[PDB]
RNA sequence: GCUAAACCUAGCCCCAAACCCACUCCACCUUACUACCAGACAACCUUAGCCAAACCAUUUACCCAAAUAAAGUAUAGGCGAUAGAAAUUGAAACCUGGCGCAAUAGAUAUAGUACCGCAAGGGAAAGAUGAAAAAUUAUAACCAAGCAUAAUAUAGCAAGGACUAACCCCUAUACCUUCUGCAUAAUGAAUUAACUAGAAAUAACUUUGCAAGGAGAGCCAAAGCUAAGACCCCCGAAACCAGACGAGCUACCUAAGAACAGCUAAAAGAGCACACCCGUCUAUGUAGCAAAAUAGUGGGAAGAUUUAUAGGUAGAGGCGACAAACCUACCGAGCCUGGUGAUAGCUGGUUGUCCAAGAUAGAAUCUUAGUUCAACUUUAAAUUUGCCCACAGAACCCUCUAAAUCCCCUUGUAAAUUUAACUGUUAGUCCAAAGAGGAACAGCUCUUUGGACACUAGGAAAAAACCUUGUAGAGAGAGUAAAAAAUUUAACA
RNA sequence: GCCUGUUUACCAAAAACAUCACCUCUAGCAUCACCAGUAUUAGAGGCACCGCCUGCAAUCACUUGUUCCUUAAAUAGGGACCUGUAUUGGCUCCACGAGGGUUCAGCUGUCUCUUACUUUUAACCAGUGAAAUUGACCUGCCCGUGAAGAGGCGGGCAUAACACAGCAAGACGAGAAGACCCUAUGGAGCUUUAAUUUAUUAAUGCAAACAGAAACCUGCAUUAAAAAUUUCGGUUGGGGCGACCUCGGAGCAGAACCCAACCUCCGAGCAGUACAUGCUAAGACUUCACCAGUCAAAGCGAACACUCAAUUGAUCCAAUAACUUGACCAACGGAACAAGUUACCCUAGGGAUAACAGCGCAAUCCUAUUCUAGAGUCCAUAUCAACAAUAGGGUUUACGACCUCGAUGUUGGAUCAGGACAUCCCGAUGGUGCAGCCGCUAUUAAAGGUUCGUUUGUUCAACGAUUAAAGUCCUACGUGAUCUGAGUUCAGACCGGAGUAAUCCAGGUCGGUUUCUAUCUACUUUCAAAUUCCUCCCUGUACGAAAGGACAAGAGAAAUAAGG
């Protein structure tokens, strides 16, 4: 067998691209890119922007959740002083939540 | 024509064929989108903007009762009884700018359109026309050239009886005693002072309403119009009178 | 260009007929007058033994089976150890019917614990587990453990703290996981006690040397019971003729790897569901010579004559086997065919 | 200047109108066209199939008695290709015509004749003076191929540049079609003349009329509606079905006949051997004498023989000493007519001028000789970004730690996207590079990037793929690009 | 094969068919066949007369090996022996046959080796006067090149024009879209346990209708019979007894995406936990189309977008009150339901595509050097040679599918050959484990030559006798418009094998149509130098211990070749 085509998975929004709420940022088989600020992750590790703004990619310290046993057992065997890093994709909000407007003069 | 194949030889397959795979339209499941489409009732909408436009240009005279004949004669509507039309429906478009006192009879009417007419002192009544009588009403002249006696319009179907027996819809088969109560509710709901049309001079004209079995005004069913001699023939057979009056 | 106009074409035989013809020639000389008796039992449906699930309500199941006149041959055999005078793996309860009885056990019903009350399996397949002489606190390695005919029996004993169940075919492995899940409660399988993997058994001779004390090796072989009845994935079809030719070679290699995996002083039992002596004794002799010549490893084969006499009442044994013990099917006792040989490493 | 070439009528086609012919004498259902004896003889019975459904098996339009409209609506349908009403509505109507043909046209027609076939059946060709032929002193010139007038002189796709001059010099690999690519030794064409192949208006577009209305009833309408213009080929199967016609050849049978010297033998499916029949071997012949023969040599030659005559069995069949033989010179299913312009994803062809834009991602498919969609390409229209690209930015288990992409403001530039309407191409090649399969072979196979080629020219000898170079004309001007292989080797204490 | 007889009219006359004889099967009877008959008869078949034969498996036949006879020589013909298989079945015998093999003597131009003559044809004079064919030609050779075989392109050479008569190397010559493989959702025949049917026919049953029981008829059923309709999925595979078709991951594809096989590897057609695995809704992804597929804020309602790479099937239709459910439709974008065979084949095409050939390539094959280990008593190098290396050749076996599918079947022989030298013989010359003769090896040499026979279709080979030698190749595996048609190849048949059958066969056996009038190129007396063996002489000389035994020169004789 092995006639399967590619899944067309990768980066949908590069650095500096303007995105809207719900736009898919990246599709990946495994956690190559991790969700950052205002970025959600679906069942299939699909990264989608939770807010409208600009996409940024940074390197951040990876602190796994204590419940995730497999990742916790990995940082506990690291030499003292070593710190893990991973790539995170963030969305910097562009518009504010709202504005206060005059509606009447009572 | 290209090089060879079915293109140059003119043996192209039928439209929709996709070379062997299941066609796009075939693989879509069937749904009742158009089931019974030829039996659904259609009503040409008549906006108050359209009605007011006709009145201001003299195409429809408000001094006389307005029925489907006058709207067609004024080229306000184009009814197609062969296209499953059942009359006109009065819609609420342009109710704010409508200002005229008329006596118009429409097969269907919205609650707001009824309120708008009665606010200005008009009278609105809804009556049913069967497809056979509908063509006679729209084009009386072609019907009078067939030499046939005028038939009485049939009663509305069982499904439409509740609509025309309710005073809220101003049905022509409704109890006249419930009209005053229904008219006042619209005045209270939409906040307008209901005028007393009895004191008006046009009160007699507004009350002019045709019988449920009648087609035109003052033309009893069974009469034969002779347009060549400008004469009307009225049968005197007792059985014929009983047939055209019941 | 292919030629489709051959003068003579070999007639198409069913895979069942192909298996029957090959068995008829080979096994007639090997068994002599016993082959016709064996052949009918092979063609008839084998009797199914009901292996009580110890994790479930074993006592209540035993009472239920006694109503169906089922008799625990294992319990009877245990009392026969002193009567005739390593012992055998304890904590196994399998109920069968009388000799010549055709009654079939009803399908198993899950108990209040949510696990199946008992497992239906060939009674001749339980003997290698019993002959293994399992003891508590040991580490048991099983090669070709899937689908779990013998794999489930090991957990019922409760003598294995760590288990390594490896089968090359993932499809068979997937069946093993469901069987363990349905029968064995998740708490035992929760930890590293049961390790189910899908790799070549030849790797176990190098990756884990001397790790396990008890190793059970059931190499793949021409299954006489399955070949004569099943029509799917039969080894005797023309496409799989190549696999049958190289089948004895794999039997020698997989057994040798398991022998390297066991610790010296441990016990290794070689099991095979076939009547062909070229794949039962020659493979055993092949592995013994292979270790000495290549890795200089010596093993000793224990005598199963004492084990043979205990189950003579409920099983039919062939008394012309050089090293291993062969259980031949019979009309009265339809269990089999099964060949198991026990060797210890020194 | 010969052969020829021209020369307009005969007549026909489509409508309208109107409902048509059929006893001079004689003969004509028997072997028709035959004056003249005992008979019994009776007509009536669903069409099918091709074809479409990309096979095929249910199914698949065929005037059925009023145009239009309702309406391609209700319904029918492997609910699929396709089939398809009714109620109801109501139409004018003046034969004496032609933006029909003019001898390869128009009916086949000068004629259903000549001719062909046993029969059914098929089926032509052509004529041309003048008012006068009772003017032949006639109806003068020029015009296709073919010839003649008038054979030929080194050398070559027969020509071009030229030149004082035909050749000599220089340059030049016929045309069409089919393929990645044909001078190709791949297809077709001897040549001349005539004939011979793109039919349809749903949508959209363009140009008028009118306009919230349009239209000479019906229909459509949230700027539409009416009208016009403008897009959709030719030839060819093997087959299938229906109804007829054929056993004068042949296969077998029936009726009543005929033939078989001589010799040897015996009352012989005997021998030798004529007539006769048959056709073993060889040669000639191979468009022949002959669509099966000639010469010699052979088999049988009183029999299961040969043969004349009349009759019979007819295609879903006959008949057969079974050879798949024979059934009117192509019988694994005769011929003819009709369905029929059967169908063909296959082959071939597809006719005036000029200009412009214009090539290689794929998916599905009883599909890889095709088609549909996308990509690409074209026109029209709308709109605003398009391309190039500065940092920054895009993963770990993985150091072939690769070449390089994606994103991308400036900037250089002028395109790009969306809308409308459809066609067409996708059986590709070779070179460079990375990597697979084969053998670290192939003008080998299979992907990726890029170029070239199917677009011109120059140079590598000739040269589709290498190098130089493109946007088009004239010049008897000029400057340049790529562009010419190197190499000759052994004394010795 | 009993015999006479019969058959493919126009490629097969036979071993095939028929045939008396024998065997099997069916039928108890009238008024167009059988039959104006009646079990000693009629019909449907098999085998091919006659004669002979056991076990209760023998004998035989077939088969595997061995030997003998014939021939100078025997893959042939005849007989015997050994092994295995097979059995109702098998083995002999007359006669006969245009059947197929072997042979005796004889016969003969069949041949060694042709020759002469006549006749027809032929050529010329006179008369009459075709056909296939034809893009245009003002139509050369060599080498190279090219869609891979050039009269037309490149470079050289040759070259006044011109008819007639011959010739058959070329014009991939002409003649029937040739045969041969492949293709088509193109046909047809035939067979059947392909699919779909019983209308039709026949036999029963019931209803009907009757008598009083029955039959005929009609309707509806069930059995068969005999027919009818239609189809023969693709992918890959020269020596097989098949694999494969959908979905997912890893390598190629190293870094956004995408990216193929005959590829390189492993799988998937589930299970488990939930039971709000509820209801709705911005904005996006999308397996390069579509169909499908994936994520998802907020909100409502509750709690306090399940795990898993794949784990899946559209429409119609059926079921259902409804909600919902239904195909290893796995050929997995799925036709509601259809298999073989054709060499009796047909049509439309295909050099996209096979075999032969040409061409590419050099794994294989072949050859010479380099290396010096090792054989050769000693000794690498008189010879021979390992592991390898370096080049050349295009003769085999393969690989590629580029040219030819709108008339070359291939093999071999006959005829006539041109060419290469990597030389079998003749010539010249080094070395030698060369005394001389014989030999071995190497350089040089293509002027000349290189046999006749038996079985075999043979090429080749075996052995028969010879020769100074009986060379290796190429040339469209030369030459078939010069010939042959034996093997293979179309229709017949048989033996053996496969298949239910039709029918098939890399096997054996028998038979089986080989067209052409020369338009063009080329050519049609190379005006004339010959090679070889044997014998003799030198000479029984040199050489050698003898056995043996030569050079060069000269002579004679003979043979072929060339020319008379
Ligand atoms: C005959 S079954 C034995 C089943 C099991 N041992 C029992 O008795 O119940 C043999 C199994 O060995 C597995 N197998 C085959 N080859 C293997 C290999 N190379 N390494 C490990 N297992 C293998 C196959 O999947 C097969 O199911
Ligand atoms: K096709
Ligand atoms: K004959
Ligand atoms: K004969
Ligand atoms: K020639
Ligand atoms: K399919
Ligand atoms: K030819
Ligand atoms: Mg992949
Ligand atoms: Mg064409
Ligand atoms: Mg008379
Ligand atoms: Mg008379
Ligand atoms: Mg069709
Ligand atoms: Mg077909
Ligand atoms: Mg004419
Ligand atoms: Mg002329
Ligand atoms: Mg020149
Ligand atoms: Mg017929
Ligand atoms: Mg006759
Ligand atoms: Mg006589
Ligand atoms: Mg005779
Ligand atoms: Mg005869
Ligand atoms: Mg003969
Ligand atoms: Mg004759
Ligand atoms: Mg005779
Ligand atoms: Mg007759
Ligand atoms: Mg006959
Ligand atoms: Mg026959
Ligand atoms: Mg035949
Ligand atoms: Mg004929
Ligand atoms: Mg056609
Ligand atoms: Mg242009
Ligand atoms: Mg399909
Ligand atoms: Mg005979
Ligand atoms: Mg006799
Ligand atoms: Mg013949
Ligand atoms: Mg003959
Ligand atoms: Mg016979
Ligand atoms: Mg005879
Ligand atoms: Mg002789
Ligand atoms: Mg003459
Ligand atoms: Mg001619
Ligand atoms: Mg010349
Ligand atoms: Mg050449
Ligand atoms: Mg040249
Ligand atoms: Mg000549
Ligand atoms: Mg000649
Ligand atoms: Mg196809
Ligand atoms: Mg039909
Ligand atoms: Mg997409
Ligand atoms: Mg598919
Ligand atoms: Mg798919
Ligand atoms: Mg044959
Ligand atoms: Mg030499
Ligand atoms: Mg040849
Ligand atoms: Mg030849
Ligand atoms: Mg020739
Ligand atoms: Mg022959
Ligand atoms: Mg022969
Ligand atoms: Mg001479």
């Amino acid at each position: 067998g092995g006639k399967s085509s590619g899944r067309r998975q990768g980066i949908k929004k590069m650095e500096g691209h303007y995105v809207h709420a719900g736009n898919i940022i990246a599709t990946q088989r495994h956690f190559r890119w991790h969700p950052g600020a205002h970025v959600g992750v679906g069942k299939n590790k699909c990264l989608y922007a939770l807010e409208e703004g600009i996409v940024r990619y940074t390197k951040e310290v990876y602190v796994p959740h204590p419940r995730n046993t497999e990742a916790v057992d990995l940082i506990t065997r690291l030499p003292k002083g070593a710190v893990l890093y991973k790539t995170f994709v963030h969305v910097v909000p562009a518009k504010p939540e709202g504005t206060f407007k005059l509606v009447a003069m009572l | 024509r290209g090089h060879k194949g079915e293109r140059q030889r003119g043996t192209r397959p039928r439209l929709g064929f996709e070379g062997g795979q299941t066609p796009f339209y075939i693989r879509i499941p069937k749904y009742g989108f158009n089931e019974g489409h030829s039996f659904r009732r259609q009503y040409k909408p008549l906006s108050l903007n359209r009605l007011q436009y006709l009145i201001d240009l003299g195409r429809v005279d408000p001094s006389q009762p307005i029925d489907l004949t006058q709207l067609v004669n004024g080229r306000g509507v184009t009814i197609q009884p062969l296209k499953r039309d059942y009359g006109v429906q009065l819609v609420e478009e342009g109710a704010d700018t409508f200002t005229a006192k008329v006596n118009i009879e429409v097969q269907l009417a919205s609650e707001l359109a009824i309120a708008a007419i009665e606010k200005n002192g008009g009278v609105v009544t809804t009556a049913f026309y069967d497809p056979r009588s509908l063509d006679i009403v729209c084009k009386p002249v072609p019907f009078f050239l067939r030499g046939q006696p005028i038939p009485k319009r049939m009663l509305p179907p069982e499904e439409l009886v509740p609509y025309y027996t309710d005073a809220k819809n101003r049905g022509y088969l409704a109890d006249p005693a419930k009209f005053p109560e229904a008219r006042l509710e619209l005045a209270r709901k939409y906040g307008y002072i209901l005028p007393d049309i009895t004191k008006d001079e046009l009160f007699k004209m507004l009350c002019t309403r045709k019988d449920p079995r009648q087609i035109f005004f003052g033309l009893a069913p069974g009469w034969v119009v002779n347009m060549a001699d400008k004469k009307i023939l009225k049968p005197t057979d007792e059985n014929l009178l009983k047939y055209y009056t019941s | 260009r292919y030629k489709k106009k051959w003068a003579a074409t070999e007639p198409k035989f069913p895979a069942v007929r192909l298996a029957l013809q090959n068995f008829d020639m080979t096994y007639s000389v090997q068994f002599g007058d016993l082959w016709p008796s064996i052949r009918v039992s092979l063609l008839s449906e084998q009797k199914y033994g009901a292996l009580v699930n110890n994790f479930a309500a074993w006592d209540h199941v035993s009472a239920k089976l006694e109503q169906l006149s089922a008799k625990d041959f294992v319990n009877e055999a245990i009392s026969h150890w002193e009567l005739q005078s390593w012992a055998c793996s304890p904590n196994l309860r399998c109920f069968t019917f009388d000799r010549g009885d055709i009654s079939r056990f009803p399908p198993a019903r899950p108990g209040s614990l949510g696990v199946m009350e008992y497992y239906l399996m060939d009674a001749a397949s339980l003997l290698p587990v019993l002959a293994l002489g399992l003891q508590p606190g040991d580490i048991v390695l099983d090669l070709c453990a899937a689908p779990g005919g013998k794999t489930l029996a090991l957990l019922q004993t409760g003598c294995c703290r760590n288990l390594a169940a490896n089968d090359l075919s993932p499809s068979r492995i997937a069946r093993l996981q469901k069987i363990l899940h349905s029968y064995v409660p998740e708490e035992i399988r929760d930890g590293n006690q049961v390790r189910v993997t899908s790799w070549d058994g030849r790797k176990w001779g190098e990756l884990e040397g001397d790790t396990y004390d008890r190793v059970l090796v059931d190499v793949p072989c021409t299954t006489d019971r399955h070949s004569l009845h099943e029509e799917e994935n039969n080894i005797f079809k023309r496409s799989r003729k190549k696999e049958r030719q190289i089948l004895p070679v794999l039997q020698v290699q997989l057994l040798a790897a398991g022998l390297l995996a066991t610790k010296p002083g441990g016990h290794v039992v070689y099991s095979t569901c076939s009547l062909s002596h070229l794949q039962n004794e020659y493979v055993v002799q092949g592995a013994i010579e292979l270790l000495a010549n290549q890795y200089s490893i010596q093993v000793q084969v224990e005598d199963l004559t004492h084990f043979r006499r205990v189950f003579m009442d409920t099983f039919c044994f062939f008394s012309s086997c050089q090293v291993g013990e062969l259980v031949i099917p019979n009309l009265m006792a339809n269990f089999g065919p099964m060949y198991f040989c026990k060797m210890r490493r020194l």
